[PDB]
């Protein structure tokens, strides 16, 4: 019982920090394109705003 | 940009710091300074020595805290050194 | 002799007269066009040269005919001035809106006047206690001081106001005033109901408020000087009457607006995030005119409606310095359910320190900052893993945590529109020891549903008891 | 020249994005209006005909061949950009 | 070629999104200035000249078929929102299809409508 | 003959909008002249803006300037004087010494922009050159013909590393090096030049070598973009006299792009070939195929391209970081931790790195150096976790072989003097490469922990434990 609980509670840190993998990786891939949409409106908004004066 | 750029440096005083309790909250991570500990009086610079290396190792420790689990005694050892200094 | 000039050209709301004689209208003055609806006084703001000035409007831009003959009052727009404002809720020009006639003022002071002088300047520590457990708390209220409760857009900024008014007026001591730029039009009705049923300002009897009020639907030189007329208001009403006088504004951001709008077609080069090439000049000139020096106390509400929800618009961020005790209320809190909405971990008064509202005081604060930080650090891993995953003394800190900022909202009187519960203002003595008991575990067991919208620990006690009863 | 003589041919049109980059250069000091991405909309245009100029062609003219080989520059795989 | 011979002619479009981006070059060609994004100052006009033409007389009728190749299937680009929108009912050309036994391969399974009142 | 003149009318910003006379329209990028009770005018013509005035944005203060004063052409571009007669001197943007150091006369001083080598005169080769640090001297050589960029935001000091590798080529060096100074803080100018001046390499009555230039970075914008076109002129001066393989360092590109969009936008120029610059496009790639390699020689570059804390995101950056072909990240955070050298060796890059190009024991060695480093990297965050105790016999070995190595990776500067207090270590190509080879080794596995670190080479990490353990016995 303790062989199949220390098996099953490695599974735990292989089958509960793996669900916990999956939610980063959603989440790194939201602000990813959070983060790359931001930098690219923010280089346009800038050269608009350079144009604009001009 | 332009400052950072020019000044000496920084003392980047997050915002998080400051909320964490911490004040005077110099971020001492995220702080800088060119100039540094030659210009300072030794008997600072005797303790500063580990002091800054000390800060830099609870750098390395915060991550594995956040976590909230164990670890080995280095590391242990090196959060509750980083949280008392 | 008589001044009179000619409408040369109105573009927008930003006309131009062609005064084509001498002496020409000073600037910052107040030039007056005769519209048969009324007196559109104009603010001579640029003397463009070749004997035409450029004037932002008072009122209505349409159907002003290029060459009509313009009069100059010469000086500044007289705002009236002196007691009988009080009960009376002034227009932009000064004009009584209320439709009570005209207001007999002993004196009418320039709208347009000098600042504080910087050595008129009477530092003071004193809090103000409006009970709310932020404003209890996190960020004590400078009595004769300036608050700004920079806040997204009526996520709670006007209820906030409302509910400060309702509080502090009737205790005022002096002789108060509201000043609204951009309001909205229902919620200046609601404002003006509130202060005439709370008997703030008495119809036919002694009245401590005057109002004026710049509603949003005003051409954009009446909402940029109706909030400046108002600080001429209040200025009067702190030197020359010399007792306390509380002067809100609200969505002062609003004035920000209103030189955007104006700049653009002023023919000033298009500044930062398009804002107004003069930004934090005219804010200054229109805030550091605000101030309680030795001459008399003033009490400045100052709500700013940060645009687009994030404090880094340059406006709020130019808005953020001039304010001293600073309560800012975002959408993130909002949206967790709290009605206060205030962000304690980042709502601070600097009127707050160690020697200000007691050693304990600071330290319940720091201790409760520092909590709520944690959670707010923690909450990463807490969404990626789970609450198990971390320490059981991170668990025991994000519990208690939680359990504090749902203890953040409270019932306000004027809020019971939404929460349904009459209001509760929990005192500022009460609240620390409360909050100290929390972060201590006095209560840690009780529920955290009934730690939401209830008065001070005390109140959460009963809220528990109740929770016992109902939920079971 | 080459391929109107009925062989075969490559070009390789290397890196056109910074050709049209320099397009909006020169657009935007000969003072022509800016437009979306503040190019010039002729970058389209430009663009347009100095890519429909190859193809192969039939046996009525003694079919010519021609391959292109141009190349841009995703800005962060830069989508929803005009250029790209 | 309908109202010389009263003959009711289905059209077959190209590509809205080809149409109103060529509209938006030109419009930028013209002088007006970048809008919010990618737009310029008469974006909508351009495609509302021909489209908003094209309707149905006692002559026959003028119902016009736009092609669109849904790109990377995102609906994020307004005018393919607004031609989606066009249509009525959707057929669901998915190339497996196409050799599952169907040449035309038109799917009814995407034909859904409220218009099928009694 | 005839002294071209004209009168200086309007003075908006930096810049002065030099009118002039008939046929006396200067032309663009021509060297002007003011002279003002303050001295010396600088002011470089900008675009010939028609009406026969041309615009200039000055390269010294517009304080004081009067208008309508007159402003004589100087009948070509900017220059600052060229020869070996430049050796040991801080020449200005204007060419006015700031050192107080006297008019060293040249054979010429030569117009500033200039045109560049013709394919015809643009070489290339695959060269290896001794940086002196084991950094450099093992995980990535540098270009006896290419350019060398490098990277590290304020605090990694990458001009410390600048002026060791001066100091450690010029010690070998048959050619003169050179600098220039980009814009550089004040204070960092003078103790570079007391560094520079007292290690020997400045001699400041001997014949210098490193003819350090500085832009000072305290003018208006327009003589801080043109320094490194003066220090570019320079360096092909010398490459096209002297012949020599004549190095070539840029203090702060990063900075002269900052100085570049700020002249753009000085100018009346709308800044749009980057998102907020025009002319990045002209002048950095100007700049950059300035560093040419001809049949006649290579003069090989080295600039240093300021991290702006991880700018991802800047066009211009990329265009720079892809504008080279060789460089050394020297990072603050996690590289200086424990090392004097300060540097990654796992970041860095060598594209002439080759084994028939940079020795095929350094590319065998290197490529265990770089793995093993990247297992120690690898080993970085499992030895954290559970202990040291995980890593099989080969992996505690590689432990116990990189982390020693790692720490070994550091090295004390020759330049570096003032701070550390550790006399300087400059080793050679042949050490180096079999120096970390050893310590791969394992022949001196026994080592202390700081036994290699800090320390020169290998058989110079054996005295370092020798004498430290005289302590415990």
């Amino acid at each position: 019982a303790m062989a199949q609980g220390y098996a099953a509670e490695i599974s735990a840190r292989r089958n509960a920090m793996d669900n916990a993998s999956k939610n980063a990786g959603d989440m790194i891939n939201r602000y990813s394109i959070l983060y790359n949409r931001t930098r690219q409106a923010v280089i346009t908004n800038e050269l608009v705003d350079i144009i604009t004066g001009a | 940009t332009n400052v950072i750029s020019i000044t000496d440096g920084q003392i980047f005083l997050e915002a998080e710091l400051f909320y964490k309790g911490i004040r005077p909250a110099i971020n001492v991570g995220l702080s800088v300074s060119r100039v540094g500990s030659a210009a300072q009086v030794k008997a600072l610079k005797q303790v500063a020595g580990s002091l800054k290396l000390f800060l830099a190792q609870y750098r390395e420790v915060a991550a594995f805290a956040q976590f909230g689990s164990d670890l080995d005694a280095s590391t242990k050892q090196t959060l509750v050194r980083g949280e008392r200094l | 002799t008589p001044i009179t000039g000619k409408v040369t050209a109105v573009i927008g709301a930003i006309v131009d007269v062609h005064f084509e004689q001498s002496e020409l209208p000073a600037i910052l003055n107040a030039l007056e066009i005769k519209t048969p609806q009324g007196k559109l006084v104009l603010e001579v703001a640029q003397h463009l040269g070749e004997n035409t000035v450029r004037t932002i409007a008072m009122d209505g831009t349409e159907g002003l005919v290029r060459g009509e003959k313009v009069l100059d009052t010469g000086g500044p727009i007289s705002v009236p001035v002196g007691r009988e404002t009080l009960g009376r809720i002034i227009n932009v020009i000064g004009e009584p809106i209320d439709e009570r006639g005209p207001i007999k003022s002993k004196l009418r002071k320039p709208i347009h006047a000098d600042p504080p002088s910087f050595a008129e300047q009477s530092t003071s520590a004193e809090i103000l206690e409006t009970g709310i457990k932020v404003v209890d708390l996190l960020a004590p209220y400078a009595r004769g001081g300036k608050i700004g409760l920079f806040g997204g857009a009526g996520v709670g900024k006007t209820v906030f106001i409302q509910e400060l008014i309702n509080n502090i007026a009737k205790a005022h001591g002096g002789f108060s005033v509201f000043t609204g730029v951009g309001e909205r039009t229902r919620e200046g009705n609601d404002l003006y109901r509130e202060m005439k049923e709370t008997g703030v300002i008495n119809l036919e009897g002694e009245s401590k408020v005057a109002l004026v009020f710049g509603q949003m639907n005003e051409p954009p030189g009446a909402r940029a000087r109706v909030a400046l007329t108002g600080l001429t208001i209040a200025e009067y009403f702190r030197d020359e009457e010399g007792q306390d006088v509380l002067l809100f504004i609200d969505n002062i951001f609003r004035f920000t607006q209103a030189g955007s709008e104006v700049s653009a077609l002023l023919g000033r080069i298009p500044s930062a995030v398009g804002y107004q090439p003069t930004l934090a000049t005219d804010m200054g000139l229109l805030q550091e005119r605000i101030t309680t020096t030795k001459k008399g106390s003033v009490t400045s509400v100052q709500a700013v409606y940060v645009p687009a929800d994030d404090l880094t618009d340059p406006a709020p961020a130019t808005t953020f310095a001039h304010l001293d005790a600073t309560t800012v209320l975002s959408r993130g809190i909002s949206e967790l359910g709290i009605y206060p909405a205030v962000d304690p971990l980042d709502s601070k008064s600097r009127l707050l320190d160690a020697a200000v509202v007691g050693q304990e005081h600071y330290d319940v604060a720091s201790k409760v900052q520092e909590t709520l930080q944690t959670y707010k650090s923690l909450q990463d891993i807490i969404a990626i893993l789970g609450m198990d995953e971390l320490s059981e003394q991170d668990k025991l800190t994000v519990e208690r945590a939680r359990k504090i900022q749902r203890f953040l909202s409270q019932p306000f009187a004027v809020a019971e529109v939404f929460t349904g519960i009459p209001g509760k203002l929990v005192r500022l003595k009460d609240t620390v020891a409360s909050f100290k008991a929390v972060l201590e575990g006095k209560y840690d067991n009780i529920p955290e549903h009934a730690f939401y919208m209830v008065g001070g620990i005390e109140d959460v006690v009963a809220k528990a008891e109740k929770l016992a009863a109902e939920a079971n | 020249w080459f391929r109107d003589n009925g062989k075969h041919a490559l070009i390789v049109y290397d890196d056109l994005s910074k050709q049209a980059v320099a397009y909006r250069q020169l657009s935007l000091l000969l003072r022509r209006p800016p437009g979306r991405e503040a190019y010039p909309g002729d970058v389209f245009y430009l663009h347009s005909r100095l890519l429909e100029r190859a193809a192969k062609l039939s046996e009525k003219e003694g079919s010519g061949s021609l391959t292109a080989l141009p190349v841009i520059e995703t800005q962060g795989g830069d989508v929803s950009a005009y250029i790209p």
